[PDB]
């Protein structure tokens, strides 16, 4: 009984996981109805596996190749969009505020 | 690695085969089991009668 | 809470049943699967009034909220299905009379169970060989010679008691085969020919 | 403004057929019926502008592979996957694998937002494309 | 039951992987009958591997 | 390794192999890329 706390929880943290890695937050895997009190909880982890799998198998359709692109700022350009860019903009303060 | 990744799921129904065999098979004595009992009190009743 | 949790049940028919099935049979304590999910299969073809079909009852089964009506809708369904559970255990009806019962057959009036009760007198009278018998019934392909092969009774026997309330050649229903064994009865006591 | 492209309609576009590259010509046929490419590198020999990425994209014309599998990005411009990590043990594939050096494939090598930017001094002063294609002899 | 659909399209997938690394479509490993309604299912996962 | 005035951006043809026939498959015979210590792979690794 108190082991099943600690693995429910287990399939919450892999299904977060997996709503974060993908943004698919409506969708839900770890369903209700693991425990059963008729059956004193037996085969609640056989239920809780067939959601892992069905989450591990909607990942790998999911899981591709993606494109990976990085990006460099030059901050003093986008401090020059307000014309008060960095040069003059870190010198000019001198203040305990 | 897609072959071990579908080995660990049919092992794992290997698994599940088993103890749904096991469960079956208790389930097919337990009410064999329980008709025994219904036939006894059914079949002690005629022998007090 | 079973049935709406787990998978969700496959919107296409025929594994509405196969996926419904397993719990129903549960819940029942029948014998086989396959004997609850033909159980479905009985109660959809026929039932009294107002009873669900089990794609309404799948619609029902899994909503936002369930209301204060059509909740005891679903339990008339259950108590329904406890019913044609009953009535299978009365007659201790096998898996094949059942599936072969299981696409149509009239219960709910006493004349209805007199047809079911001479068509499981028929099977238990063709015993081992009852597989073929049902087999060819759900095919096109029941003739009169291997239902004589399988009663172990004449081929001119069972030809003539078909010419009884007649339907002479073509034994393509049960309802045809629940018409024997009063014939055959009639025609053993009293020690003539059909 | 041109869709469907082998200046397409902000951007630039690159596009050849790998049967007119002559793989099958580049070694004898004795040493193996079949040759599939395995990793592609694109190096770009531009004058950059200190700490500024390079907008290209390099993908797959026909349709046999994976879903992500077929289209690359890039970064930089000199010998760069469009991954961070370079390894070949990852049971996801490289991109452009399992490719086979028959046909199949108008060589796409985007550019985005070819027109008149800091990206235009930068495609302008490309002398020309460089390209490492990895590829195996089975 | 609804395992039996989670482990064979792993099957299916390790069967388009092997095809895809050789170019082998031709062949085929991973064939029907896993599933047998008489068993209902059981050893599906001995055949699969 | 063949130290020779290659081209810039230009491979070199190059065919390395075994004579007789007592090895594995495919490891009788190995490619060459550029020449300079130059393996047939491209990563080297004999945990492999």
């Amino acid at each position: 009984y108190r082991f099943y706390d600690l693995t429910a929880a287990r399939c919450m943290m892999a299904e977060k996981a997996y709503a974060w890695q993908t943004n698919d937050t409506a969708t839900r895997y770890i369903k209700s109805g693991a425990w059963q009190s008729n059956n004193a909880g037996l085969m609640a982890g056989e239920s809780l596996l067939l959601n892992l799998a069905e989450m591990e198998q909607a990942w790998l359709k999911r899981d591709s190749r993606s494109l990976e692109v990085t990006r460099t700022v030059s901050l003093a350009a986008v401090y020059r969009t307000d014309n008060v860019t960095l040069a003059e903009g870190i010198a000019d303060l001198l203040k305990g505020n | 690695q897609a072959l071990d990744s579908a080995r660990s799921l049919t092992g794992q129904l290997m698994q599940f085969g088993s103890t749904l065999l096991g469960l079956i098979e208790r389930r097919d004595a337990e009410a064999m089991s329980e008709l025994l009992q219904n036939q006894a009190g059914e079949l002690m009743l005629s022998s007090l009668r | 809470d079973l049935l709406r949790n787990g998978g969700i049940d496959k919107t296409n028919t025929k594994t509405l049943y196969t996926t419904m099935a397993p719990v129903i049979t549960a819940a029942m304590q029948l014998d086989i699967t396959e004997s609850g999910e033909a159980l479905l299969r009985w109660l959809d073809n026929n039932h009294p009034a107002g009873i669900l079909t089990t794609s309404e009852a799948r619609k029902l089964i899994i909503k936002k909220g369930q209301t204060a009506g059509d909740k005891e809708k679903l339990a008339a369904w259950c108590q329904a299905l406890a019913q044609r559970v009953l009535v299978i255990r009365t007659f201790t009806l096998s898996n094949a009379e059942l599936q072969t019962l299981s696409q149509g057959a009239p219960a709910g009036t006493i004349t209805e169970l007199y047809n079911i009760s001479d068509f499981h007198n028929l099977i238990n009278r063709c015993g081992e060989q009852a597989g073929t018998v049902l087999d060819a019934l759900q095919s096109g392909t029941l003739t009169v010679k291997i239902l004589a092969q399988a009663l172990n009774l004449s081929e001119e026997v069972i030809t003539q008691a078909l010419t009884l309330a007649g339907q002479k050649p073509e034994l393509t229903t049960w309802a045809q085969l629940a018409v024997l064994p009063p014939r055959l009865d009639l025609a053993d006591t009293l020690h003539i020919t059909p | 403004g041109s869709g469907n492209i082998p200046t397409a309609d902000n951007q630039l576009h690159a596009a050849f057929n790998l049967k007119a590259l002559n793989i099958k010509d580049d070694y004898p046929e004795a040493l193996g019926t079949t040759r599939r490419i395995k990793q592609i590198s694109v190096t770009l020999p531009a004058l950059v502008e200190p700490y500024q990425d390079m907008r290209a994209i390099f993908r797959y014309g026909g349709n046999s592979l994976p879903a992500g599998c077929k289209a690359i990005a890039l970064s930089h411009g000199i010998n760069d996957d469009g991954l961070f990590r370079l390894d070949f043990n990852d049971g996801r594939w490289l991109p452009f694998e399992g490719i086979p050096v028959d046909d199949d494939n108008s060589l796409t090598l985007s550019f985005p937002d070819a027109t008149g930017e800091k990206q235009k001094p930068l495609l302008l002063s490309l002398t020309d494309i460089i390209i490492h294609i990895r590829y195996t002899i089975c």
